[PDB]
């Protein structure tokens, strides 16, 4: 009866449990992964797992799971929910057909490609360039990483990351502005934060809410909300001005240190204090102390940076910090991390190619002559990254051009992209709209054409490269062959690609011999890949390894601390004097934060019963004597209702302090409206449902979040069914 | 010979449910019912904070008052210091449920009572538990007690302070919980309000 | 205050479980009755006999009807093995037994007196165990050692309120004297609690045990209304304590 | 374990605390029998009228002559305070206001047969206050919640063996129904203590324990020897009990 | 109006008994009776040995069982938390005595119930109490609990970990063990067999 006591087969397999990607192993008894495990040499996992990790596999063995292609019937309404079962030969069809015809009368950028997760490659990067349209997008982009992608692109010559190259294992102080880590539970992390702490390393805290991480801290600042550029700027005079930097550091690595200094002049702990609200000795003290650990003293950049609409400024004024204390590349908080070598497929150039900008003209130039129309959210902001949330409005009023048709690559349309109703208004004027997924959510229901993608257990997929300290690559193979009537996204793509004129891209007949060829490269086959799950190569972490060979790393020969001479002249300012004082909550209202659940990935987690039964629903958090005015308590449920009228599910209420009495919090992810999940509809409040207006951050095209407001009103508890009951249902693979 | 037991480093746990995610996959545990879970809580105002995030699970008592009062003989203690139950014997009739002040144990829809097993499935062929292996802060160990070189031995020696859940029944828990904190020690509901 | 995932704190013994109570407080005292009559010779003992047998069928019967372990066929543990540290073990033992012993009276087989003696000793068994399946448990503070008390007064409560129904002479003197010993200690026990468990007890029931209270004083009232009222007190306390006692809590 | 000075865990209620013990239960039993007999009309009603009033005040003198505080006379404030949280307190009333009314019943006065339902009232009062004076410490492991039920049952095993020596018909029968009740709660207590407790009071008494129940046994056979060796018996527990729970203990 | 408090570092403790001779003298404490003492166990085996020294008295409980039990009202509770005797409405009965967990309290042979009283006498002169005042380690401190200025309230701030007496009774002990030289705690007598 026990799976592990019974006949198994393993085999190496990545996560596709979040973006992290960790190298796993995979048990099988039959057609079912009993067990998932990490494993010692992987780099990512290295034996470890997070929550995630573990319930992960359910979804392939969900009763709810997405099986047969399916075609909107005639006549009916997107929205409505009226399906017929079709072909996967017919659905295809009927794809390729309709988006041939809207690239004869408006050309291929008609078409906006978005996606997320390991087949986005195929679905975002790929098949949008080889089609020719430039309107390709992921929300990890303009709704998360941007800010500070942009900061580093322009301060360093290098990106941040991934995997972000911090070196914890030798940091002694540490300074965590946001950076949520117990709850963000991101594998590696996790791991190399609690040996830091064990190892004796002090961490420092900011954050409006006493998180878990400030549950492990030395010193909690309990920060005014999106006031972190006006501590950031006192710093940098602190180490400036007490003369407490790194001087050698900012002599042989540091363009325009000058600038700085006197920009900076007026910015003192008693100005910061009065923002912040923190006391101006806690202000010094902490630039002190981080002065006194140099250079092994670290402000690691968080993830999730859109928060308000100043963004890259904040970044910057971070990462200028981390520069005084001559970290950058120095065992202490930043390695230096090299992509791995495994040679692309051989194949004819794509009628568009990416600009990985940073410098001397990334915006617009290939945009303008440069053969026929550029993507359609060109003149927004500075910064040449494409934004998930500006394509949008071009499908509803024609603006920049039109936008018909539409692709959802396992992306969140009504969780991910905040202003739900306009997204909404979007699909209805659209000729085509197709969505590749597993389950059936919210945003799956209004597409004409639903196709099943095959899951990550069942599926090969093109390898995973990451830049690391020794950079390394993976590979997933099948644990047993797809469900129902499923296919992986590889074929998928391959099979609108022969149906669009792309056989050039697309010649190879099968994964197998895709991956084999890349294997020729290295010194190796398919077979020897399975055997050793991940390969690492050798690279390069500190600075003496470039500067012994006659180099340097950046983007121009000398990080440009102030950094970059092309905005100051067309844009406007250079330095992030944009501390700028932030709306404030209007009286009866608290600023919505939000953030993650350990157990729970996104929204994608919440129709799963072994994560479900560890997490059911989220809840508020208020400040004790605001829930005690108010006339609220323990086990109250209530509805949040934001400064335009829209009203969230009812939740339950969480009257313990550990939060300002500004602000209000719930785990984003939940609030789903889609019958169909089982398990997951109507639970919890959704936050991107309240989020109806952001903050366009004019430098590096991300829509700041945290700008919305919600009040609290009494409600009754909710009268929902039985989630043993559900998660009872037996799973049967027909 | 040995005497088996568990220690949980307070100090790192974060209260990530990954070990109560494990068990509940590699052990097949039905969806109402829980061998391990997690309880969190807080202690106090703005200057004085703390959060103590506590895993919860049978402690394998080594005076286990669930054993004696089983009227058939399935509720047995092995000489290593496993408590565990033979399925083939047991009539479902809770008075193990009654006895045990943890909330460890629970009726199984098979028709017999079940609970954390040490995952002696594992330890017979020389493996240490799934909530052991899987856990990315490192702050559970295992091992012999007997042993000053096992794991949960140098755990112990080299903790600031070591506590158990109701000491005063007096089962002798082999669960322990290492460097709690909060100053007056684990945390109870008694405290509160 | 927050978990992921949940303690396993739930109720474990049903409303099905407090009628199993309820019961071999009936069956335990009858088969008394039935022992002290072959004893003095009375021939009533001959149908008290027969009644102690059928209400200890009655609750073997739910005890198995209501095990979800019903189909494993597994209660033949029960009497292949020896733990005497277990009240449920005992109860098991004194019943059968009990019923054995009561089972040859019946059938004038296997001697007489020798036999009523047997079934006097085990039906002190059978109304002994109950109050101890709960007593011992000492983590759940409102079992404290009174239930050892309450118990066996109130199973005798049961029985003599029944036989004093089927109009037996002797029994409606001696249910007064039980029904007024059950009623004190019964409204003494609140004061015998921890504050934080008798505000516990006060709390989920107490207007349910006021009213059993109050109820089973009607005993020393009304001649036919005497053994209703005291049957319902006892049995309505009985259930409520075995309900209402499942609980760890600090 | 090594001490400079020593704690203060010397025995604080002697062999003359334990004397007293026995003779209230004697008193508040009697009373009871008193009033029952007014209630029902008997024509002893005075003569049982008539002893509660003795053995109250027996009580009463031996309570303030083994008292340290006797010629301080302070006394005097046990009945000028409202003190309804201490079981002592109530018992004081409870032998004042049964001695009076006690007294307006037997000089034929005042009021009749209502006032036989004050007497009523006073007696459980003064029956039920010790056994939770004992019980009401609850850092003490022996006292546990039992203490509440086995000091009323065996306040009456020593009413009724006294009135069955004064041949009075009545009395045999729910003395030996009474001492059934008591005998077997008094084998069961043991085996609801934990463990520690348990074997502290098998080393401290037990024998004492263990002889007194086989002597109990004794109400069970012939006259003149019954309500001697059930007498014996209820004040051997009695007494131990109050001698051997003067422990705290680890 | 404040909640007074003592509490005693075990880190500073060496167990002279300077403190209870010094209660002694002043209080004029009778032969036989003891108003303060001082207990010493170790925790035992060579690499590991431990010695705890503890001083012992009334902790004058915020929840004191000796108060709720007295007939005569002679035991009370004060506005700021001393509990006291009355000798005038004194009936010695003992009944205190047997509510008290911590065998604090006795018979004075002038025939009432005595104890330690926190120096009352004291208190309102505005000095602080004998054995605070002689104390050579500098080990014990006093105060208002709630007053932050307070020698109690800065120590308790200061102390690596706090405890207290039987605190599964129902009590509330106002006198604190500040740092505990054995890693499990108080030393119980359960805990040796
Ligand atoms: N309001 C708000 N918006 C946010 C955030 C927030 O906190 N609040 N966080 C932002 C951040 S930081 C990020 S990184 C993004 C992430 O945004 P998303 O990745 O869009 O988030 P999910 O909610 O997991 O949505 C995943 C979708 O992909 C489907 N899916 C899952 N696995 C597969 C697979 O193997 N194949 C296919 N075809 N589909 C699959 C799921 O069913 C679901 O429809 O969202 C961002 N958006
Ligand atoms: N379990 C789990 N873990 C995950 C994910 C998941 O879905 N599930 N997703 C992953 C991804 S893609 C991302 S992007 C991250 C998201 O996680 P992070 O990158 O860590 O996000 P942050 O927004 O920095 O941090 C959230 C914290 O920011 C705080 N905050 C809000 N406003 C302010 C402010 O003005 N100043 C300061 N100092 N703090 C503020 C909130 O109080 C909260 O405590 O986590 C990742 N890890
Ligand atoms: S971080 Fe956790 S959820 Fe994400 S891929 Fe790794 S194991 Fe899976
Ligand atoms: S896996 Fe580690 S961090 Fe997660 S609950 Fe268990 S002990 Fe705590
Ligand atoms: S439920 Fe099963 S294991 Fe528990 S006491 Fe009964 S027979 Fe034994
Ligand atoms: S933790 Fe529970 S199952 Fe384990 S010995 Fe203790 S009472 Fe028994
Ligand atoms: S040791 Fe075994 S029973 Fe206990 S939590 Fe781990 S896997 Fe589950
Ligand atoms: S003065 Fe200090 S060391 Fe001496 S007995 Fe008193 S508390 Fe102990
Ligand atoms: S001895 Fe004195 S202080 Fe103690 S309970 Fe009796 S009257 Fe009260
Ligand atoms: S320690 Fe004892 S005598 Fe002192 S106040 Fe507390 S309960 Fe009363
Ligand atoms: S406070 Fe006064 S009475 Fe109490 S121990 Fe110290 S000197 Fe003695
Ligand atoms: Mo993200």
């Amino acid at each position: 009866a026990p799976w592990y006591a019974q006949e198994v087969k393993s085999v190496y397999q990545i996560c596709e449990g979040c973006f992290w990607r960790c190298g796993i192993v995979a048990h099988a008894v039959g057609n079912r992964v009993y067990k998932v495990e990490g494993y010692e040499a992987n780099p990512k996992s290295r034996g470890r797992l997070c929550p995630r990790g573990q319930g992960a596999p359910q979804t392939t063995y969900d009763p709810d799971r997405l099986k047969r292609p399916l075609i909107r019937v005639e006549g009916s309404q997107r929205g409505e929910g009226k399906y017929r079962v079709a072909t996967w030969e017919e659905a295809l069809d009927h794809i390729a057909k309709k988006m041939l015809e809207i690239r004869e009368k408006y050309g291929p950028e008609a078409i906006a490609f978005f996606g997320h997760g390991t087949g986005d490659y195929w679905f975002v990067d790929f098949l949008p360039a080889a089609w020719g349209s430039p309107n390709a997008a992921k929300p990890s982009v303009s709704l998360c990483t941007a800010p500070r992608e942009v900061a580093s692109q322009w301060v360093f010559g290098r990106p941040i990351g991934g995997h972000e190259p911090i070196d914890w294992e030798n940091a002694r102080y540490i300074v965590l502005i946001g950076h949520h880590i117990g709850e963000d539970t991101h594998n590696t992390q996790l791991q190399d934060f609690a040996l830091a702490l064990k190892n004796g390393a002090k961490v420092v805290v900011v954050d409006p809410r006493f998180s878990t991480a400030a549950a492990k801290a030395h010193r909690w600042l309990p920060i005014k909300p999106g006031t972190d550029t006006a501590l950031l700027l006192a710093w940098i005079h602190v180490l400036i001005y007490e003369d407490l930097y790194d001087k050698e550091y900012v002599a042989k690595y540091t363009v325009g240190f000058e600038e700085l200094k006197a920009h900076v002049k007026d910015f003192t702990p008693e100005w910061a204090e009065k923002h912040t609200e923190i006391p101006a000795q806690v202000i010094r003290e902490v630039a002190r102390e981080m002065a006194a650990h140099k250079p092994r003293a670290v402000l690691p950049p968080t993830r999730h940076n859109v928060w308000y609409g100043d963004d890259t400024y904040r970044v910057m004024a971070l990462l200028y910090v981390n520069v005084l204390l001559g970290n950058y590349g120095r065992p202490g908080g930043f390695y230096i991390a090299q992509s791995p070598y495994l040679e692309k497929y051989p194949l004819p150039p794509l009628p568009l190619e990416p600009a990985a900008g940073g410098c001397s003209g990334p915006s617009g130039g290939d945009h303008e002559p440069e053969g026929f129309k550029p993507r359609a959210d060109k003149g927004k902001f500075f910064a040449r990254s494409t934004a998930i949330q500006e394509l949008i409005e071009p499908m509803i009023t024609g603006e920049p051009y039109p936008i018909k048709g539409l692709f959802a690559y396992g992306i969140n349309l009504f969780h991910s992209i905040p202003n739900v109703p306009r997204t909404k208004e979007a699909l209805k004027n659209l000729d085509l709209y197709v969505a590749i997924d597993v389950l059936p959510q919210e945003h799956v229901m209004w597409a004409d054409v639903i196709l099943p993608e095959a899951t990550y257990l069942e599926r090969y997929d093109d390898f995973v490269l990451v830049a690391h300290k020794t950079p390394f690559i993976q590979l997933r193979t099948p644990a047993h062959e797809p469900l129902f009537d499923t296919k992986p996204g590889w074929w998928i793509a391959r099979e609108l690609g022969l149906r669009l004129g792309l056989e050039q891209y697309f010649p190879w007949k099968t994964i197998e011999e895709y991956l084999e060829t890349r294997l020729q490269s290295l010194g190796l086959d398919l077979e020897t890949m399975k055997g050793m799950g991940t390969l690492v190569q050798r690279g390069k972490p500190w600075l003496e390894d470039w500067e012994k060979e006659g180099r340097l790393p950046f983007g121009t020969a000398s990080g440009k601390i102030e950094l970059y001479c092309q905005r100051f002249k067309e844009a406007g300012h250079q330095p992030l004097p944009v501390f700028t004082p932030p709306e404030e909550p209007p009286e009866g209202f608290y600023r919505l934060l939000y953030g993650r659940s350990p157990v729970h990935t996104f929204a994608r987690t919440q129709n799963n019963w072994v994560l479900m039964e560890m997490d059911p629903e989220n809840e508020v958090w208020i400040h004790k004597e605001e829930a005690k005015r108010l006339g609220l308590k323990e086990g109250d449920y209530v509805m949040l209702v934001n400064q335009d009228g829209v009203k969230e599910g009812p939740v339950r209420v969480k009257p313990t302090a550990r939060i300002r009495k500004d602000c209000v919090y719930i785990v984003h992810g939940f609030g789903h409206k889609a019958p169909l999940m089982r398990l997951a509809h109507g639970r919890g409040a959704s936050d991107n449902y309240l989020q109806t207006r952001y903050k366009l951050d004019p430098i590096s095209g991300g829509a700041g979040l945290r700008v919305n407001f919600v009040r609290l009103e009494k409600a009754e508890r909710p009268r929902l069914p039985s989630l043993t009951g559900l998660a009872k249902r037996p799973f049967d693979e027909r | 010979m040995p005497r088996y037991a568990m220690a949980i480093d307070l100090s790192l746990c974060v209260g990530c449910a990954a070990c109560a995610v494990a068990c509940k996959m590699e052990n097949e545990v039905p969806p109402g019912v829980f061998n391990l879970w997690i309880r969190e809580r807080e202690v106090g105002e703005y200057p004085n904070l703390v959060v103590e995030f506590r895993p919860e699970q049978c402690l394998h008592c080594e005076n286990p008052p669930c054993v004696p009062v089983c009227p058939t003989g399935a509720s047995y203690q092995t000489k290593d210091g496993l408590v565990l139950v033979d399925p083939k014997k047991c009539i479902a009739c809770g008075a193990c449920i009654a006895a045990c002040p943890y909330d460890a144990r629970y009726l199984h829809p098979a028709g017999y009572v079940s609970k954390c097993t040490f995952c002696a499935h594992r330890l017979e062929k020389g493996k240490v538990p799934a909530c052991v292996e899987t856990c990315p802060t490192y702050c559970r160990t295992f091992g012999d007690l007997e042993d000053p070189e096992s794991p949960v031995a140098k755990a112990l020696k080299a903790a600031e302070r070591v506590d158990v859940l109701r000491p005063e029944q007096g089962t002798r828990p082999k669960l322990f919980y290492l460097n709690a904190p909060s100053k007056k020690g684990l945390t109870r509901e008694s405290e509160v309000h | 205050a927050e978990f992921y995932g949940l303690p396993n704190a739930q109720e474990f013994w049903h409303w099905t479980n407090a009628l199993h109570f309820v019961l071999v407080g009936l069956a335990g005292g009858v088969a008394l009755l039935a022992a002290l009559l072959h004893l003095k010779g009375d021939a009533e003992a001959r149908r008290y006999t027969l009644y102690a047998l059928m209400l200890i069928a009655l609750d073997l019967f739910i005890l198995w009807a209501e095990s979800p372990a019903r189909f494993r066929f597994t209660h033949i543990w029960l009497f292949l093995s020896f733990h005497p540290t277990s009240p449920i073990w005992w109860g098991a033992w004194g019943l059968g037994l009990g019923f054995l012993t009561g089972g040859l009276l019946y059938l004038g087989k296997g001697s007489q007196r020798a036999l009523a003696w047997a079934l006097l000793v085990f039906s002190l068994v059978a109304l002994s165990y109950p109050g101890l399946a709960l007593a011992v448990n000492l983590n759940r503070p409102l079992w404290n050692g009174l239930m050892a008390g309450l118990f066996p007064l109130t199973a005798l409560v049961l029985a003599l309120g029944l036989a004093a129904l089927l109009k037996s002479p002797w029994a409606l003197f001696p249910l007064r004297v039980l029904a007024g010993a059950s009623l004190l200690l019964a409204l003494l026990y609140p004061l015998t609690l921890p504050p934080e468990a008798r505000g516990h007890l006060l709390e989920e029931a107490g207007f349910w045990y006021g009213l059993f209270l109050l109820l089973g004083l009607g005993t020393f009232w009304q001649e036919r209304l005497a053994p209703w009222a005291g049957l319902l007190a006892a049995a309505g306390l009985r259930a409520l304590l075995v309900l209402a006692g499942q609980w760890q809590g600090l």
